[PDB]
RNA sequence: UAGCUAGUAGGUGGGGUAACGGCUCACCUAGGCGACGAUCCCUAGCUGGUCUGAGAGGAUGACCAGCCACACUGGAACUGA
RNA sequence: CCCGCAGAAGAAGCACCGGCUAACUCCGUGCCAGCAGCCGCGGUAAUACGGAGGGUGCAAGCGUUAAUCGGAAUUACUGGGCGUAAAGCGCACGCAGGCGGUUUGUUAAGUCAGAUGUGAAAUCCCCGGGCUCAACCUGGGAACUGCAUCUGAUACUGGCAA
């Protein structure tokens, strides 16, 4: 269950004596496509290197979802660093409307139609942190009916 | 019934005529906050029966001067 | 209005096989295909998410012969119409009189089935029809007119339509070229290979 | 913020000034242009680019820039101008239509020929 | 005085005369106090053709409207007993 | 100073959360208790009282699932500078219908689910995730 | 732009208005408006709407429809429902 | 609107092709001539200038200009901030104003519920119908987020007595 893709790269440099010596900086997402995700950034002297490095580092990080059917289940904010990120979990129809970065982990998460805005910076590497707290946050009603020790028909009708 | 409306008065020093606040407390459109607004009309009143600072009720009548078409119907909690 | 140019080009830059050029004969290997757009055709294409966007769309306009003003209206009623953006959007497109007449089998490519749209052959409900933008209904009978019936273009672009994989939401008699409309079509009936998905993304923004 | 403090003083929104003072949404306007001459551009370029100054018609005294390889602008002569900066000569915010009034065609061109007023060959 | 008249909508060569209750001095298209149903010329044999609301009729022609000249022809062929 | 005693309430419920805090005391009222029999009935806390003749002192007792807490978020929705009063079908639904918004209606304080179904609207108190 | 205002703000009586009224007079009282923006200055026909927007809003008020205003510029009345 | 000939006959441009942004080579020129919506291209091997070929995107239109909103959460009510980025008055007192601990009353101003009247027609929206199709016209529906009055509800906020 690979579904893996790069978001980003993006060329840092170091400077040094001599001159300045640059790298390459990936950032890759992958996920099973229902309710796994896993960011991974990865960093080398060439791009084909770092791009595998990331794939290495994105398989190992990875976080559980619950989502329902093809979709959130409640509007979820996420904020990191210098990105909000808003995500509303929409009806059956439509796919997934958002940002570059912000859709490449929507996509493989498993979520097919999502509203979503990132406000703020849209830095690929902090939006794509922003989408995961959030993802990681967003709790469903099978948690929540046992968090309160309740029923799972009374609270959700 | 009659469409009164209660108010306090702000002045009466006009011989047959007073003067009077009606306090409405509307909603501001954009910004969602309560506002204490003010509705300064102009009222008959037979005799000089209502002074400064009391509540009064008021009725919508015939225009009786410049400005002025609103005219007194009863007193009710009179001044301090 | 129309094209109108070489009409083989336009299948190498998309890739695959858009029936433009279809005709008499099967199979092309008369082309080149795949490896040579244009001059510059051996360079791979980096190829960005804009890019799969529109060579999506391309596709889909290019195979149905539409343009992107009347293709960008298809979407505004794909839109307001039920169900999904994406299986509306195609099932417009389907229901033009130039695909119907395309699909029934009374032209060798979808250009030679507009000509014959437009050229007052094609009639439908027992009134002649111009228009290859025609909307055709569900429960129609399409048919050619007796003057232009067995002419030579049709009889012969009516046994190419053997070879074809002929679709189940319409009917045709063959023997007095009368045609049967039936149901609207079905995703899962026709292509299964042009995306929609990448097309609704790209009208989105 | 305080919401209280926006009741008494509304959020006052940014009226962004217009680039190009030709005034009342007008699309382009005539010139009876005076001093056709070159200027030297900013710092990493270096040119003489030719450029006129324009007397509006509705009262206006602005410079506009001359596009193209060569031109027939000279002392009088009465063009017309379009809105668009050039980003290189400071001071320099319009450009004159090529093909429009007294100012012609450019002379031998080809490719791009709405911009710069050339007909068919 | 009011009148009951014909509207005159529609596109060109495509007529289509919304009957209407309306004062004499207001014009043709403008003002009215209510519209009362409508007619179409270029209809033909089919399901819809003219529609009149001979209630609202009453309340007017009862009280003190005049009937112009085609609509006092479209109360005739909507009949009373045909 | 001490202009909102509601948020006040909720602060010290999010803040014994974060703390990882028992109980939680504090100065009573009429519509501390609405709210925090709210708050219980539906099962963000486990128990409370209401100890005191003279100079009443409420103290809550929160509750903890996992090594996390209960109450995710809780927030003041109509707090005194900016009063927020809702019509019914305009009530809110937090966190699409999981989470509550105590509403205090003409028949009692009450969650909005229970405010749709009884056909009225009010004063939105807090959300509460 | 911080004060404006003397038929100005109200009363009694007379005249006038299709109609009530400082509409207008005579006298009487000393008010009235004003920081929830009077006065002064600049700009502007107003609405149904239009365009835009996820919506809140933002912009706009050509065409169709309602209301107002004006008719060479400044006045006045006559005629008439 | 319908047939009747006639012959492909009378009927295709014009942007762009350095990144943003779909599409590349070759000559000419040499910080010159010029391009430019933003970054920026040209100093003798230019994908950005001029031409040529080739491509791409629209097509009886295409581009440029101007104008409004959007993206701009860059006036933030929904929805921003103020240690160092722009931004806490030098510090106090204080009237008007905004806000106000807690328990009983009691009204019903706010608030909430219902009901009736109205919110012209067109427009918008949805299901139809009519022009060969569409735009266009058009039937019915919903809506017109409102405002008024009228009856209730008292939790909350206000008024009022302790
Ligand atoms: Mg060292
Ligand atoms: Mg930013
Ligand atoms: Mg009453
Ligand atoms: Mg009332
Ligand atoms: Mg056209
Ligand atoms: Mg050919
Ligand atoms: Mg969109
Ligand atoms: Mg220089
Ligand atoms: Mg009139
Ligand atoms: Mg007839
Ligand atoms: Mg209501
Ligand atoms: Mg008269
Ligand atoms: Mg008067
Ligand atoms: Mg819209
Ligand atoms: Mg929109
Ligand atoms: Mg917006
Ligand atoms: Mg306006
Ligand atoms: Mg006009
Ligand atoms: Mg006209
Ligand atoms: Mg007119
Ligand atoms: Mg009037
Ligand atoms: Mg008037
Ligand atoms: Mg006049
Ligand atoms: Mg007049
Ligand atoms: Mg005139
Ligand atoms: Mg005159
Ligand atoms: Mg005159
Ligand atoms: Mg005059
Ligand atoms: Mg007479
Ligand atoms: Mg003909
Ligand atoms: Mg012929
Ligand atoms: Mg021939
Ligand atoms: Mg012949
Ligand atoms: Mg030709
Ligand atoms: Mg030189
Ligand atoms: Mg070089
Ligand atoms: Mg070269
Ligand atoms: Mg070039
Ligand atoms: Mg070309
Ligand atoms: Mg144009
Ligand atoms: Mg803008
Ligand atoms: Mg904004
Ligand atoms: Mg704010
Ligand atoms: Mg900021
Ligand atoms: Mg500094
Ligand atoms: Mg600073
Ligand atoms: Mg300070
Ligand atoms: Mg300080
Ligand atoms: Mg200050
Ligand atoms: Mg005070
Ligand atoms: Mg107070
Ligand atoms: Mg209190
Ligand atoms: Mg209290
Ligand atoms: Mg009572
Ligand atoms: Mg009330
Ligand atoms: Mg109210
Ligand atoms: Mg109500
Ligand atoms: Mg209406
Ligand atoms: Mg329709
Ligand atoms: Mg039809
Ligand atoms: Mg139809
Ligand atoms: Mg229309
Ligand atoms: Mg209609
Ligand atoms: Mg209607
Ligand atoms: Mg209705
Ligand atoms: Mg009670
Ligand atoms: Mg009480
Ligand atoms: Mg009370």
């Amino acid at each position: 269950e690979l579904q893996e893709k790069l978001i980003a790269v993006n060329r840092v440099s170091k400077t040094v004596k001599g001159g300045r010596i640059f790298s390459f900086t990936a950032l890759t997402v992958v996920g099973d496509g229902n309710g796994r995700v896993g960011f991974g950034y990865g960093k080398a002297r060439e791009v084909p290197a770092a791009i595998q490095k990331a794939m290495e580092k994105a398989r190992r990080n990875m976080i559980n979802v619950a989502l329902n059917n093809g979709t959130l289940q409640h509007p979820v904010k996420g904020v990191h660093t210098g990105s909000r990120v808003f995500m509303q979990p929409a009806s059956e129809g439509t796919g997934i409307i958002a940002g570059g970065a912000m859709r490449a982990v929507l996509e493989v998460a498993g979520v097919h139609n999502v509203l979503a805005k990132a406000y703020g910076s849209t830095n690929p590497i902090n939006v794509v942190r922003a989408t995961i707290d959030g993802l990681e946050n967003m709790n469903s009603p099978e948690m929540v009916a046992a968090k309160r020790g309740k029923s799972v028909e009374e609270i959700l009708g | 019934k009659i469409r009164t409306l209660q108010g306090r008065v702000v002045s009466d020093k006009m011989e047959k005529s007073i003067v009077v606040a009606i306090e409405r407390f509307v909603k501001h459109p954009i910004y969602g906050k309560f506002i204490k607004r003010t509705t300064k009309l102009h009222v008959h009143d037979e005799n000089n029966e209502c002074g400064i600072g009391d509540v009064v009720e008021i009725r919508e009548c015939r225009p009786l001067s410049k400005t002025k078409s609103w005219t007194l119907v009863r007193v009710v909690e009179k001044a301090v | 209005a129309r094209y109108l140019g070489p009409k083989l080009k336009l299948s190498r830059r998309e890739g695959t096989d858009l029936f433009l050029k279809s005709g008499v004969r099967a199979i092309d290997t008369k082309c080149k295909i795949e490896q040579a757009p244009g001059q510059h055709g051996a360079r791979k294409p980096r190829l960005s998410d804009y890019g799969v966007q529109l060579r999506e769309k391309q596709k889909v306009r290019r195979i149905y012969g539409v343009l992107e003003r009347q293709f960008r209206n298809y979407y505004k009623e794909a839109a307001r119409l039920k169900g999904n953006t994406g299986e509306n959007l195609l099932a417009l497109l389907e229901g033009r009189l130039d695909n119907v007449v395309y699909r029934m089998g009374f032209g060798a490519t979808r250009a030679e089935a507009r000509q014959l749209v437009s050229h007052k052959a094609i009639m439908v409900n027992g009134r002649v029809v111009n228009i290859a933008s025609y909307q055709v209904s569900p429960n129609d009978v399409v048919s050619i007119r007796e003057k232009a019936k067995k002419q030579s273009r049709v009889k012969a672009a009516l046994e190419l339509a053997e070879q074809r994989e002929k679709p189940t939401w319409l009917e045709v008699d063959a023997g007095k070229m009368e045609g049967t409309f039936k149901r609207k079509p079905e995703r899962s009936d026709l292509s299964a290979d042009i995306n929609e998905h990448l097309i609704v993304e790209l009208y989105s923004k | 913020a305080t919401v209280n403090q926006l009741v008494r003083k509304p959020r006052a929104r940014k009226v962004a000034k217009s680039n190009v003072p030709a005034l009342e949404a007008c699309p382009q306007k005539r010139g009876v242009c005076t001093r056709v001459y070159t200027t030297t551009p900013k710092k990493p370029n270096s040119a003489l680019r030719k450029v006129c100054r324009v007397r509006l018609t509705n009262g206006f005294e602005v410079t506009s820039y001359i596009g193209g390889e060569g031109h027939n602008l000279q002392e009088h002569s009465v063009i017309l101008i379009r809105g668009g900066r050039v980003k290189d000569l400071p001071g320099v915010r319009y450009h004159t239509v090529r093909g429009a009034l007294d100012c012609s065609g450019v002379k031998d061109r080809k490719q791009a020929r709405s911009k710069y007023g050339v007909k068919r060959p | 005085m009011v009148t009951i008249r014909l509207a005159r909508h529609g596109a060109k060569k495509r007529p289509f005369y919304q009957v209407v209750v309306a004062d004499s001095r207001n014009a043709r298209n403008g003002r009215f106090i209510e519209r009362v149903g409508f007619f179409n010329p270029i209809a033909s044999e089919k399901e819809e053709g003219t529609r009149l609301d001979l209630d609202r009729i009453a309340h007017w022609v009862g009280q003190g409207a005049t009937i112009s000249d085609r609509v006092a022809a479209l109360i005739k062929e909507v009949n009373k007993a045909a | 100073s001490m202009q909102d005693p509601i948020a006040d309430m909720l602060t010290r419920i999010r803040n014994g959360q974060a703390a990882n805090k028992a109980a939680v005391t504090m100065p009573s009222s009429k519509l501390k208790v609405a709210i925090a029999n709210v708050l219980k009935e539906e099962g963000f806390i486990e128990d409370f009282k209401v100890e005191g003749d003279t100079k009443p002192e409420l103290e809550l007792t929160l509750k903890y699932f996992q090594g996390k807490a209960v109450v995710e978020s809780i927030q003041r929705v109509s707090r005194p500078g900016l009063r927020i009063y809702k019509r019914k079908d305009e009530l809110p639904k937090v966190m699409a219908g999981l989470g509550i918004a105590v509403v205090s209606t003409s028949k009692g304080v009450m969650t909005d689910r229970a405010a749709r179904q009884a056909g009225l609207g009010g004063e939105i108190i807090c959300y509460v995730a």
